[PDB]
């Protein structure tokens, strides 16, 4: 009843925590900052009013 | 009154106006008092 107690082990519980997305992860190469895209809008055609 | 004299559904209404209506439903052509008297039909 006079000894300081003892610790026998620790185990370092760790979990790995995935992403659920990285098939979305494509890789640019760190140059430039502005990127953009664009579309053309629709044009409904018109009747032939020959007058 | 007569459907034949009605110029506003003819084929000239779609080429003077830029917009026209795309589909059609036909008509119920008559030969009553026209230049197309027909005894049987």
């Amino acid at each position: 009843k006079y000894l300081f107690p003892k610790i026998n082990e620790t185990l370092l519980i760790d979990i790995a925590l995935g992403n659920r997305f990285n098939w979305l992860a494509k890789e640019q190469d760190f140059i430039g900052q502005y990127s953009e895209e664009y579309v053309i809008m629709d044009t409904v055609p018109i009747n032939m009013d020959l007058s | 009154a007569l459907l034949v004299a009605k110029s506003a559904k003819s084929a000239l209404q779609d080429f003077n106006h830029d917009y026209s209506k795309s589909w059609t439903f036909g008509d119920k052509w008559d030969n009553s008092n026209t230049m197309f008297e027909t005894f049987v039909n």
